[PDB]
RNA sequence: GUCCGACUUUAUGUCGCGCACUGGUUUUCAACCGGAUCUUUCCUUCUGGCUAACCUGUACUCCUUGUGGGUGCAGGCGAACC
């Protein structure tokens, strides 16, 4: 049974780009994997990806670049304190002049830096870097 | 690909056409289609024979394309709905059946352990149909009074 | 990479594979960067003068080299429809 | 018989419109029998680029089987009679906001009248006689999204140079921006 | 393989692929109209039929089930919808 | 504007760190956060307060003939507040 959607696409895009491709094809395509690859857009971890229309739950043709290195789900979506921002970066991000830990805040789903920009905080979602 | 109760894998299915809306060579009323389907239904049919029916010898494709209403939707909608689900009757049906064979002889153990499997997939979909309040909250399958229900 | 003088301190920045966009190892001993002549008017191939594209190791270990040269190729007009962007 | 088949108060651009369908009502065979019990709902212009208009009629949709029904006769007619602007037989549907928690009940919403359905069911009517086959969602690098949507190559003849104002009467009612394509 | 485009793939990969399996999952089956030899009536069948299916004036079968799709009688015309 | 480092018992003219304090910051800029506004786009709304405020028009205009500006009483703006 597919418990975490994000999951699986993130371990796509993992498995699709360590073997070099520059696209990939999720399934699922919930609000919550639009907005992490939203976010991976912003940032430039991602090309051009789309939507593709179902009636049932959609899918998603990713393109990439080549650029990420790595994506990831914190698969239990930790309740993190503003405080513990900081905590997580260092235990997830490689190096504190880049990377991002996607969480979803009460103001939608944003990468670290802005949440802690906004002084919001609330679950944590994935990483990207 | 899960096949709940043994280690089948399979993914036979129907893939529903992506347009909603009725095919363009339909000629058909809604209105005729729905009373085919109370006929149907008055003959003493359940819903999927009715489906199949009405895909097989006419052109409807499905109910909710050309009505906007379910089979079992539109049956309730006129009150031909059968108190106990389509389904769950089947599942009584087998179970009833499967008992009889055991009874009438004792020595076949694995019919016993698909009777068992049987009655653990009765157990959940009554579960699931009393917690939707379908079934009253004291219906409950024995094995006793299966018969009166499938008799 | 950059010291806040602005001065960079990096030792040197590494080529990047032109198919993949990965970076290449300087001990990636399986690599390669091939080189295609620029053609003027009479096909005379002139001297010193070219294109080059870095193609990494994984791809070629892989066995998509030919692949990805065929399209980066076509891409940078040199081939005619010897590879489809749809298969 | 102006005023019957407009049920809102009344515009100067509107009554000839309704003019208009007066003067389809006097062909009798085809374009009677049927088209009388019609009414309006403020049917408003859209400016199109190049100097081109798209009118578009609001039908009060308990009756979009009728307009349905009589779509094409009545497109191509008043095209003949409505230079350069091209009409549209659009529906008006009630959106909704949502409870916001701090809000209080109301009703369970239908979501037919939600943002999406009603969208979804805007942009299936802003072209009858062909149907939507494919729907596709690109979101730019650059933050900004586009709808594509692929038609079906059959009947497609109908629809040749009104796509440009598909697009812009689709732009003007929502700002999501839309590139029509048609698969092979 | 490395760069391919899925969003518009060949149509003849597109029938090469499973049911449930395209971009867009699409069944592949279709309905016909028989004329039997018996009557002008033309009747709606489907292609992967699960009932002796008969014209409602003559109690002659137009289909046989089968494990795939309908086999049809000898004498029956049909033209695909 | 303010001015301080090279000119040394002093500075300005000078060499500018490209302004060590304080502004125009609609100079286009670029954000980084908000707030109100239009969507068929609601944010709990009234019921009296209190009408805070001018869509009030009653007596009218202090003053350049100028809606900059008002003394002000019945309708009437309530998130400006009980
Ligand atoms: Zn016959």
């Amino acid at each position: 049974t597919r418990t975490s959607v994000l999951a699986d696409a993130l371990n796509a895009i993992n498995n699709a780009e360590k073997t070099g491709k520059r696209q990939v094809l999720i399934r699922p395509s919930s609000k919550v994997i639009i907005k992490f690859l939203q976010v991976m857009q912003k940032h430039g971890y991602i090309g051009e990806f789309e939507y593709i229309d179902d009636h049932r739950s959609g899918k998603i043709v990713v393109q990439l670049n080549g650029r990420l290195n790595k994506c990831g789900v914190i698969s239990p979506r930790f309740n993190v304190k503003i405080a513990d921002v900081e905590k997580w970066t260092a235990n997830l991000l490689p190096a504190r002049q880049f990377g991002y830990v996607i969480l979803t805040t009460s103001a939608g789903i944003m990468d670290h830096e802005e949440a802690h920009r906004k002084h919001v905080s609330g679950k944590i979602l994935g990483f990207v870097y | 690909m899960g096949r709940m109760h043994s280690k089948g894998k399979g993914m036979s299915s129907s893939a529903i056409p992506y347009s909603r809306n009725a095919p363009a060579w339909f000629k058909g009323s809604s209105d005729g289609v729905v009373e085919q389907i109370i006929k149907y239904a008055r003959k003493g049919l359940t819903p999927s024979q009715i489906g199949v029916l009405l895909r097989d010898a006419h052109g409807v494709t499905q109910a909710k394309v050309i009505t906007g209403n379910k089979i079992l939707r539109i049956l309730k909608s006129n009150g031909l709905a059968p108190e106990i689900p389509e389904d769950l009757y089947f599942l009584i049906k087998k179970a009833v059946s499967v008992r009889k064979h055991l009874e009438r002889n004792r020595k076949d153990k694995d019919a016993k352990f698909r009777l068992i499997l049987i009655e653990s997939r009765i157990h959940r979909l009554a579960r699931y149909y009393r917690t939707v309040s379908v079934l009253p909250p004291n219906w409950k399958y024995e094995s006793a009074t299966a018969s009166a229900l499938v008799n | 990479m950059e010291n806040d003088k602005g001065q960079l301190v990096e030792l040197y920045v590494p080529r990047k594979c032109s198919a993949t966009n990965r970076i290449i190892k300087a001990k990636d001993h399986s690599s390669v960067q091939i080189n295609i002549a620029q053609v003027d008017e009479e096909g005379r191939a002139i001297p010193g003068e070219y294109v080059t594209y870095a193609l990494s190791g994984y791809i070629r270990a892989r066995g998509e080299a030919d692949d990805s040269l065929n399209r980066l190729a076509q891409q940078d007009g040199l081939l005619k429809n010897v590879w489809s962007y749809s298969r | 018989p102006q005023a019957k088949i407009l049920s809102q108060a009344p515009t100067e651009l509107e009554l000839q419109v309704a003019q208009a369908f007066i003067d389809l009502e006097n062909n009798s065979p085809e374009l009677k029998a049927d088209l009388r019990a019609l009414q309006f709902k403020s049917i408003r212009e859209i400016e199109v680029a190049g100097g081109k208009k798209a009118l578009a009629v609001f039908v009060p949709v308990p009756s979009l089987a009728a307009y349905h029904k009589v779509q094409i006769k009545l497109t191509r007619e008043l095209e003949k009679k409505f230079q350069d602007r091209h009409v549209i037989f659009l529906a008006e549907r009630r959106i909704l906001p949502k409870p916001s928690r701090k809000s209080r009940q109301t009703q369970k919403r239908p979501r037919s009248r939600t943002l999406t359905a009603v969208h979804d069911k805007i942009l299936e009517d802003l072209v009858f006689p062909t149907e939507i086959v494919g729907k596709r969602v690109r979101y730019l690098v650059g933050g900004n999204k586009i709808q594509k949507i692929l038609l079906n190559s059959k009947d497609v003849q109908h629809i040749d140079n009104k796509l440009e104002s598909f697009q812009a009467v689709y732009n003007k009612l929502t700002g999501k921006q839309i590139v029509f394509e048609i698969p092979s | 393989v490395l760069v391919q485009d899925l969003l518009h793939p060949t149509a003849a990969s597109e029938a090469r692929k499973h049911k449930l399996k395209t971009l867009v999952q699409s069944p592949r089956s279709h309905f016909l109209d028989v004329k039997c030899p018996g009557c002008l009536n033309i009747t709606t069948v489907f292609s992967h039929a699960q009932t002796a299916v008969t014209c409602e004036s003559c109690s002659t079968v137009l289909c046989t089930p089968t494990g795939g799709k309908a086999k049809l009688s000898e004498g029956t015309s049909f033209r695909r919808k």
